[PDB]
DNA sequence: TTAAGTGGAGCTGGATGCTCTGT
DNA sequence: TCCAGCTCCACTTAA
RNA sequence: ACAGAG
């Protein structure tokens, strides 16, 4: 069937090639996740915002440097209206804790939480191939810190079904961390899968990886109109 | 759109034609002028124009970190030498400016002192960009490093060292500086004007637009090595200067096998000698059925090979001339098998005819253009001498 | 900021203010003249070959058109790239072999560009 | 923000002096005492979208309806046509059929 | 991208309502209709494409990409998203194609040719790996599948 | 394969030999179908080239009409007499003793 | 195969066992269905369906 | 009111094919080679001097080629026809004769006709015997009048130098790396040196990579080495927008970490990174003066005009990281075609420099040592270095030139004489640059840039699908131009010099750059007056009509391309919704008063380039003309090539059928020419009773196909008969094959040579 | 203070469809 | 032209 | 080493 055939997905010959090569990183990994309260989208956006990577610059309405005669620092004002509409669990104290994670080794004494929206980051000497004018480094690096969600998930999306007798809301996640998306509050972790067999082997065992190889080869063969008896892909897996 | 405003006179002065330069600073904005800072030395080389300046920066202002100035002055100078020294005191006192040469030719630039109602030009002798120098850090590193420790045909023109040795031979020329606030800056500023009347008709600039266009866009080749006698179908619509007119008729009639009389006046225009030229045109074309027809000698001299495939044939120009003679006596060539009477190939006759006519069914060919008037030009006698000459041509045909 | 034009350039220097201003205008490569007894070849004719006296007239037309009638031909004047750095117009005089005078005449703000009107030059005799 | 020395035109750095923080050149004595509040605001792009999708109308905004599939014959359909394999001299089609939510996808 | 989907919606309605209008007026004992009803050679897409309307010429699942700056060919205006400027043929193979429609249909055909040509080296190495890895397995007499070892 | 061009080449050729013309088949132009349909009726043939055809095996007429005309076939260089090949046992290589 | 200038190969087996493994296992009457999904391949084609 | 149509518009195509297009391409390149370029090669090598013992020299004055001759047994020479060179298995060449001036004590000893080699003369060129003859004089040369020529004869075989497709040299390519980073590059090709420089952003800071530097150095150190020392001037030249400065900042902050602040410091830093082949300062200064960006000229170590260029490169990298507008390698404004002349120029230059070096080595051996009698180098002018080089590099097809690092293989192929179309279809082939390295699917596709330049349908099927391509019917390839009046005109149209300005004007919204083949002519405001004035000066005839000008409104650059080897195509100028061509003009064309260049000079027909038809609007037919149209298509059937021009009604077929016909039509048995009986080839196929097609394209009339056709008109009934016609098989008539239908002839060859050995013995 | 075990980054070596048919 | 192993180098814990 | 064919 390879001679007949060739959220984006890869199908055809490169999909079968990525399956049988069994490499640790595939192009376009997709984690499909089920929700426990699949009734309405107000619950879906909460768990969507709990797993999708959100940057600090995406919620800050301005990030300013302030030079004073006694001290210099960097000020970040959070846009709490967007936090209200995106339904996120972030405020000043959580951003203070998301900073001091692998950024320049800032100290917790250097970061203050003066309001509920303002956060000032006073910098110190990097002292290793950098000038104390490293304020410019945090001017362009601090907007790329993560404050909420999983660092490996590029994007997540809400996908709704087609049936007329029901309406349930699943969650197609484009990422490469199965263990994290299974483990968040509100995601039905017993019924969520992946396309990358390496993550399924690492998390759920060798037998689930065998089942994943069977399902994924049969799915790719069905989507191009081919038809193989399941005993052949069973022997391959 | 008439010139509704400001018919402004434009003058020209030459008293500063070889003194005026233009110093521009690429790093300094237009607000922060150097009008206030005192100057110390002004150096120049007149040929290979390169200017070096030195400006004295103060120290009593708050913008001079004396802690860093003492260290940089200790770095560049010696500690207590002061025989020759970059800075005089124990501080960085001066800032040196170096020039870079913009262009080779400043012949086309002009400075314009716009007064009211008029405008005065003056050429520029040079255009120089002055940038702040960083040679003192290199001198500091020099003082810091000295404290620690039958030949072939050559290319010396394209080396940096020989170039610097060529530039080192010129002696410096020291200059007094005079700022913008001096009265001399107001005194010498009037030399950009010229003493002249309001209305003068210029002796120069008398050239025409087409001469000016030919001067700024010169012709590629002054004369070509070969000469085109024109057997190759060069541009008939281009009145080539070096071709005679009659040869442009020869090449045209070789192209356009039949043409009307009036097109000669339409292509040459009435400035040609349109009466004498018939002793030229008679040798290359003859009028038949109200129109011109190309003569035989233009197409094939008597040694030409067959121009087509199939069985080769030799040239026989009276085998053409008899055919064009038949168009002169009859209405047309009107019968089926003239190729048997004249013996040559049908592939000759039906190909020759195809450049002057179009076929109708059975009755040969149709003459492609209508019967214009012979008597448009004034000549009465040619109407009879043409019959004498075609009678002679017929008598020539009667030999074969 | 908007980009001013040559008719707005000459109006503000004439009507708005009486104060003079130093311009910096470029010319075409050859000026439409003969070098007057300069021992030639039909080479380039520049300002270094002409004499003092009136060289031409400047016509500001209706609707912003500005021409430089420099004899029988009219050139075209356009504002060049607008410089915003410092430019100083200086006189360097070598009155002696080893010493001389340097004097600053003023600051140059604007730059003008002259160019031949090729459509009008070509429409006299088409080719 | 980039600020440059009026003297030599190198880039200034912020450092601290004995009375104020200063912009200072690295190559000349020039310093500029920060006497009053000076600021530079970035104003970055917020995360503008929320992006719910996958609605049935977002699925059936394609031409085909009331045709016939060889499996379940239902009218509400979603078709596709391909030709980009010229080893296949015949045409190529694929069909989706979802009136009774049966969900076939064949050639 | 919303505009693209709506234009592909409106253009592909034209091929269906043009193709379901020609098949209603074809008589029986038509030869392509007989050859398409018995499935021997052809289909209804081919009959409706060489009588009624050649459809949208699609390259990589989308309309024809711009080869020049902001347009497909110089024959159309810049930033035009019309049907004719991005590869919608309106003619059939009976009435013949215009120059731009012929060039776009040739663009859509060379993709099929090049996918056929690339398909061969794309697949044969995969089958070589599968055969070299799976050639040892056998079904024994005790109903098990064992390797050679 | 949708070669309507052959189906029009046949009709243009049949309409061209019956009155002695060469109908053009130029790209993006050429002689239309509406003109060659009128040259076939004038010479007594059907206007779509389909002819009443008698079978030569049985002698009875065929039910459908058959589409006759001249089509320009060209002969290619691939002939079977240059490709039929066989070998019982013959010369072998020297390094690897195999044919 | 498509009969457009197509070349196919031939092999005459030279042993009795090479015959009988070719007739019983590899014959056309014993290979009507494909081993992939059990569908028949040797069946009618154009002008046998029409 | 309908727009009136000029009906004789098609006539512009038979008047075009008398002069340009249809193997006149190869001939106008080979004549260009043997008329000017062999004089430019001799001028570059006019004087040679032995290193030992000076005051002795050889001086070349003039070089010629002349008419083909053959050298025979008893030193009799004679002119030769190309068919005699086909039969006897020799090469068809004319002797290169150069005149010299050398020293034998008497300091001026001259010669005038010293034969130093033999140049293979291409058929129907300006020195072949066939050119300018009548058809009944081709008969005594045993030559067909319809043989297109454009090929060589080397040892009896007919070899064709194919058209090679390259990338345009000296052009900034902003592309994405494998890692996703956006970089830049320019293959700075000049005559003497080819090298690629880069611009990499591997850490958010800018490095510059070259094959001479063992580690890619930051860009601000390069600016400081090139004479601009203030960082403010660097940021002026890059850009004065806010986000541009924010993107460029970490490269200034990197350069301030090291102590580089002076040009001597920067040259000291760069000199200690040089791969060693005064060391520190001068081997860095000369490396920046002649190897990095070598097509940009520095005159007296004034590095201003190279700083502006590398600032343009860095600004394009920065502005391409913002929005992903990376350049494609497939737009044919960035392709250049290389004909036979531009290859034989490089080959002859390499062979000629090896000739001068071998003679200089011989002179260095014989002058200091042998004898006081003044030798001459005339006694050591062995001809067999030039002839063997030319013949071996044409006949084999490998072009190993050490001086230029070119190692092409498979350049020449044997001219295929299966039919007539096969011989004419090969003379329009374009091989590609990659040549099947991997299954690319990027250049194998059909780009829309090939409109009317290359054939949409004619391509091979298989591994070379979309890599071997064929020209259109009405295309033309430029030669290299003079560059005389372009700079002199451009400096009068208000182009300001780039030296009279800092870099800040490059960020203004009204200042465009004017390039000329990769070099900067300066800046300009109001670019539309420039473009219109330049096109009027081209239509009048002051600028050569193959000089195209264009505008890129995104990158704010105005390109002027005067280089050679790029595609052109004629069009009709349309002004205010009416074409410039009237019925009176076409009647004057048909009657003979004017030719095609008369349409060129009167601003009726101008040539467009692929870069310039990006800016124009072109109507196919007259009824498509609206107010924003500038050009009208002459004939739309010129879109198809030569092999696709046999197809009757090709716009009704599905598109792969035309490709299969472009493949199969070359293999049809037919006739070769009028000398097909006097010709002895390896394998010749003929048909006994050929017939010309009953339905024919105008292209068939143009290429004279029906003077010697390939095929027979078969009476075809379309029906299902007997069941032996299932998959593409067709039933024939037994009583038609007997009467002569399908009867072919197969001509083969068997040759045998009988040589004389060095030992006085011989075959018999 | 430093010994040590483990991350991340660059270098290296491997691979890229089956046959006939001719020069 | 794309992709697994091998080796080098900073970066914490732990004494 | 190149061109073909399926
Ligand atoms: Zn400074
Ligand atoms: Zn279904």
């Amino acid at each position: 069937p390879g001679t007949q055939m060739t959220m984006n997905i890869t199908l055809g010959v490169p999909r079968i090639k990525e399956i049988i090569n069994a490499s640790k990183a595939i192009s376009t990994p997709i984690i499909t996740a089920q929700l426990d309260k699949d009734d309405d989208a107000d619950y879906a956006r909460l768990v969507k915002g709990r797993i999708e990577k959100t940057l600090l610059g995406e919620i800050s309405e301005y990030i300013e440097e302030v030079f004073l005669p006694d001290d210099c620092f960097i000020l970040v004002k959070l846009s709490l209206e967007r936090i209200r509409l995106l339904r996120l669990e972030v405020n000043a104290e959580t951003v203070r804790y998301s900073i001091c994670t692998s950024k320049l080794r800032v100290k917790p004494g250097d970061v203050a939480v003066h309001g509920e929206a303002v956060v000032c980051v006073t910098p110190r000497e990097n002292s290793k191939s950098s000038m104390y004018y490293v304020l410019q480094f945090l001017k362009e690096d601090l907007p790329k810190v993560v404050v909420q969600g999983i660092p490996e998930v590029s994007r997540a999306v809400i996908h709704i079904d087609e049936q007329s007798g029901k309406e349930k809301y699943k969650l197609l996640v484009e990422g490469d961390n199965l263990r994290a998306v299974m483990a968040t509050h509100g995601v039905k972790g017993t019924r969520t899968t992946s396309n990358n067999t390496y993550e399924v082997e690492k998390t759920l065992g060798i037998e689930a990886a065998r089942t994943t190889i069977i399902n994924e080869i049969q799915y790719t063969m069905v989507n191009h109109g081919m038809s193989i008896d399941r005993r052949h892909v069973m022997l391959l897996s | 759109d008439d010139p509704v405003v400001q018919e402004i006179d434009v003058y020209l002065a030459k008293s500063l034609a070889e003194k005026l330069y233009l110093f521009q600073y690429p790093v300094r904005p237009a607000s922060m002028t150097y009008d206030d800072i005192p100057h110390l030395s002004a150096k120049i080389k007149p040929k290979q124009q390169k200017v070096e300046l030195e400006m004295a920066i103060d120290t009593l202002n708050p913008n001079y970190c004396r802690s860093k100035g003492e260290q940089i002055a200790l770095n560049v100078d010696g500690a207590c030498a002061d025989e020759t020294s970059t800075y005089s005191s124990k501080l960085m006192d001066k800032q040196t400016f170096c020039s870079s040469q913009t262009t080779s030719n400043t012949s086309r630039y002009a400075a314009a002192l716009y007064r009211q109602g008029e405008l005065h030009l003056t050429p520029l002798h040079g255009i120089l960009q002055l940038r702040p120098s960083f040679s003192y850090l290199d001198k500091a590193d020099a003082k810091h490093r000295e404290r620690e420790a039958e030949q072939a045909r050559q290319r010396r023109v394209q080396s940096y060292e020989f170039l610097q040795k060529k530039h080192a031979e010129e002696p410096w020329v020291h200059l007094h500086y005079y700022g913008l606030r001096d009265s001399r800056s107001e005194h010498e500023r009037q030399y950009l004007l010229c003493p002249g009347s309001s209305g003068v008709e210029n002796t120069e600039l008398v050239k025409s637009p087409s001469e000016y266009l030919m001067m700024l866009m010169p012709p590629s080749q002054e004369e070509e090595k070969d000469k085109p006698v024109a057997p190759s179908n060069v541009l008939s619509m281009a009145q080539l200067r070096t071709l005679p007119l009659a040869d442009q008729i020869k090449i045209l009639m070789k192209n356009v096998k039949v043409m009307p009389f009036a097109n000669l006046m339409s292509l040459l225009g009435p400035s040609i000698d349109s009466v004498a030229v018939l002793r030229g045109i008679q040798k290359v074309a003859m009028l038949v059925q109200g129109n011109w027809v190309v003569k035989s000698d233009i197409l094939y001299p008597k040694d030409s090979s067959s121009p087509h495939s199939g069985v080769p044939a030799e040239v026989l120009c009276r085998g053409r001339d008899f055919v064009m003679w038949k168009f002169t006596q009859s209405r047309w060539v009107v019968r089926k098998e003239v190729a048997t009477v004249t013996k040559l190939c049908a592939e000759d006759v039906k190909d020759f005819l195809e450049h002057m006519a179009v076929v109708r069914i059975n009755k040969g060919w149709e003459f492609i253009l209508p019967y214009d008037g012979e008597f448009i030009k004034k000549h009465p006698d040619v109407v009879q001498r043409q019959h004498m000459l075609w009678t002679g041509i017929q008598a020539k045909l009667e030999k074969v | 900021l908007p980009k001013d034009v040559s008719v707005a350039e000459l109006l503000r220097e004439l009507s708005l203010t009486k104060e003079e201003e130093l311009l910096f205008l470029q010319l075409p490569d050859t000026l439409p003249g003969q070098p007057p007894t300069q021992d030639i070849a039909e080479n380039a004719c520049t300002l270094a070959d002409l004499t003092e006296g009136q060289v031409g007239k400047l016509l500001i037309r209706k609707s912003g058109r500005v021409q430089l009638l420099l004899g029988k031909v009219t050139l075209d004047v356009t504002m060049g790239t607008a410089c915003s750095f410092l430019q100083e117009l200086v006189s360097v005089g070598l009155g002696d072999s080893r010493t001389g005078e340097m004097t600053v005449l003023g600051h140059v703000k604007h730059k003008l560009v002259c160019s031949p009107d090729f459509e009008s030059l070509l429409d006299h005799k088409h080719r | 923000m980039l600020l440059f020395c009026p003297g030599c035109g190198n880039g200034l750095i912020v450092e601290e002096g004995q009375r104020c923080h200063r912009f200072s050149c690295n190559t000349c004595p020039y310093v500029h005492n920060i006497t009053r509040k000076v600021t530079n605001r970035k104003y970055p792009k917020l995360k503008e979208v929320d992006d719910v999708l996958g609605g049935a109308a977002a699925w059936e905004n394609v031409d085909s309806t009331a045709e016939s599939c060889p499996k379940c014959e239902h009218p509400r359909a979603y078709f596709m046509q391909l030709q980009t394999r010229s080893a296949d001299e015949p045409m190529t089609t694929f069909y989706k059929c979802c009136n009774a939510q049966c969900g076939h996808r064949w050639r | 991208e919303t505009l693209e989907a709506l234009i592909l919606k409106e253009l592909s309605v034209i091929r269906d309502h043009a193709g379901s209008a020609c098949l209603r007026e074809l008589d029986k004992s038509n030869s392509p209709l007989t050859m398409a009803l018995c499935g021997s050679k052809g289909s209804f897409i081919n009959i409706s494409q060489m009588i009624a309307c050649v459809g949208q010429q699609a390259i990589s699942g989308s309309r024809v990409p711009d080869g020049f700056e902001n347009r497909s060919l110089p024959h159309f205006e810049k930033h035009s998203k019309l049907p004719a400027a991005k590869g919608f043929v309106a003619n059939s193979f009976y009435s013949g194609l215009t120059p731009t429609e012929f060039f776009f249909h040739t663009m859509a055909g060379r993709e099929g040719l090049v996918d056929t040509a690339v398909k061969t080296a794309e697949t044969g190495y995969m089958q070589r790996r599968l055969v070299k890895s799976l050639e040892d397995l056998c079904s024994q007499y005790d109903l098990t599948v064992r390797s050679s070892t | 394969r949708m070669t309507v061009g052959k189906l029009i080449e046949l009709l243009a050729g049949k309409a061209g030999v019956l009155d002695g013309r060469f109908h053009y088949g130029t790209a993006f132009g050429g002689s239309k179908v509406k003109d060659v349909c009128e040259d076939l009726v004038r010479h007594g043939y059907n206007y779509l080239g389909k002819d009443y055809v008698t079978s030569g095996i049985t002698g009875e007429p065929l039910e459908a009409y058959i589409y006759f005309g001249p089509v320009y076939y060209q002969k290619l260089k691939h002939m079977v007499l240059d490709k039929m090949h066989a070998r019982a046992r013959g010369p072998r290589a020297v390094l690897t003793r195999q044919p | 195969a498509d009969f457009d200038g197509d070349e196919m190969n031939l092999h005459l087996p030279q042993t009795e066992e090479a015959k009988a493994e070719a007739l019983v296992l590899m014959g056309t009457k014993a290979n009507l269905v494909t081993p992939r999904n059990g569908e028949p391949l040797i069946a009618a084609i154009q002008d046998f369906l029409t | 009111a309908p727009i009136p149509t000029v009906e004789e518009k098609w006539r512009l195509l038979p008047a075009f094919l008398k002069v340009k297009g249809l193997v006149k391409q190869h001939i106008d390149s080979f004549n260009y080679f043997i008329n000017v370029e062999i004089k430019k090669i001799m001028k570059a090598n006019e004087k040679v001097t032995s290193d030992a013992d000076p005051m002795w020299y050889l001086k070349y004055l003039n070089i010629y080629v002349g008419l083909p001759d053959v050298e025979e047994s008893f030193n009799v020479t004679r002119p030769v026809s190309p068919h005699e060179c086909r039969l006897r298995d020799m090469t068809y060449s004319a002797p290169i004769t150069v005149d010299i001036e050398y020293t034998r004590g008497s300091q001026r000893i001259i010669r005038n006709a010293l034969p130093i080699g033999r140049m293979p003369i291409m058929l129907r060129s300006s020195n072949c015997v066939l050119t300018g003859k009548t058809p009944a004089e081709f008969a005594k040369l045993n030559e067909c009048p319809l043989d297109p020529g454009g090929y060589f004869i080397v040892k009896g075989v007919e070899k064709v130098i194919l058209i090679q497709e390259q990338l345009s040299k000296n052009r900034i390519i902003v592309e994405a790396d494998r890692k996703g980073a956006v970089g830049a590059s320019v293959t700075s090709s000049t005559h003497e040196k080819k090298s690629r420089t880069n611009m990499a952003v591997k850490q958010g800071r800018f490095y510059l990579r070259h094959n001479t530097l063992s580690e890619d150095i930051p860009i601000v150190i390069i600016f400081k080495a090139m004479g601009v020392e203030s960082d403010q001037e660097i940021v002026q030249m890059i850009g004065t927008e806010e986000h541009v400065m924010a993107a460029f900042g970490p490269s200034l902050e990197e350069c301030q970490k090291a102590q580089i602040f002076t040009q001597m410091q920067a040259l000291k830093y760069i000199g200690n990174k040089v791969r060693r082949q005064k060391t520190k300062i001068e081997e860095a200064r000369e490396l920046l003066a002649s190897t990095i960006l070598t097509h940009v000229p520095v005159k007296e170590f004034n590095f201003r005009a190279k700083c502006i260029y590398t600032a343009v490169m860095v600004r394009r990298v920065i502005l391409a990281q913002g929005d992903n507008k990376v350049d494609d390698r497939d737009y044919y404004g960035n392709k250049r075609l290389e004909l036979a002349g531009q290859l034989l120029s490089l080959l002859f230059e390499d062979l000629f420099k090896k000739f001068n070096s071998e003679m200089k080595k011989i002179a260095d051996q014989v002058i200091p040592k042998q004898r006081a009698a003044q030798f001459d180098v005339v006694k050591h002018m062995r001809q067999d270095q030039i002839t063997n080089g030319m013949v071996n590099a044409i006949s084999t097809g490998n072009w190993s030139l050490k001086r230029f690092k070119m190692d092409r293989q498979g350049v020449t192929q044997v001219l295929s004489r299966l039919s007539y179309i096969s011989a004419l279809g090969m003379m329009t082939r374009i091989s590609s640059q990659f040549e099947k390295t991997r299954k690319v699917s990027g250049p194998r596709s059909l780009q829309p840039s090939q409109w009317g330049m290359l054939c949409p349908s004619d391509t091979p099927e298989g591994e070379a699908c979309g890599l071997v391509k064929n020209l259109a019917l009405m295309t033309h390839i430029t030669t290299d131009m003079e560059d005389g009046p372009i700079v002199k005109l451009a400096s009068n149209l208000g182009v300001e010099d780039v030296n009279l300005l800092c870099g800040e004007e490059l960020s203004y919204p009204n200042v465009f750059l004017v390039f000329l083949n990769g070099n900067i002519l300066g800046v300009i405001r109001d670019h539309k007056k420039l473009v219109n004035t330049f096109r009027l000066m081209r239509r009048a005839g002051y600028i050569n009509e193959f000089v195209s000008i264009s505008t890129n409104l995104t990158d704010r650059c105005v390109y002027i391309s005067s280089d050679g080897g790029r595609l052109c195509r004629p069009y009709i100028i349309v002004k205010k919704q009416k074409p410039a061509v009237t019925n009176k003009h076409m009647e004057e064309l048909a009657q003979g008063y004017r030719n095609f260049e008369d349409f060129l000079h009167e601003s009726l027909v101008e040539y467009l380039d692929v870069n310039e038809e990006n800016d124009c609007n072109i109507a196919l037919y007259e009824h498509t003309i609206n107010k924003d149209t500038t050009h009208l298509e002459i004939e739309p059937f010129t879109l198809l090539g030569v092999c696709a021009g046999l197809i009757p009604y090709p716009h009704h077929n599905q598109s792969p059928r035309n490709t299969y016909q472009c493949a199969m039509g070359k293999q049809a048995m037919g006739t070769i020419g009028y000398n097909q009986r006097n010709r002895i080839d390896t394998l010749m196929y003929l048909l006994a009773y050929p017939q010309k097609p009953m339905v024919k394209t105008k292209t068939i009339e143009l290429i004279e196909f029906e003077k010697l056709p390939a095929g027979q008109n078969a009476t075809v009934a379309v029906m299902s008969y007997s069941g032996y016609d299932i998959e593409d098989a067709l039933v024939l008539n037994k009583a038609s094959l007997d009467r002569g239908f399908g009867r072919c002839l197969v001509y083969k060859n068997a040759k045998c040579t009988l040589k004389r050995y060095t030992n006085q013995t011989f075959d018999k």
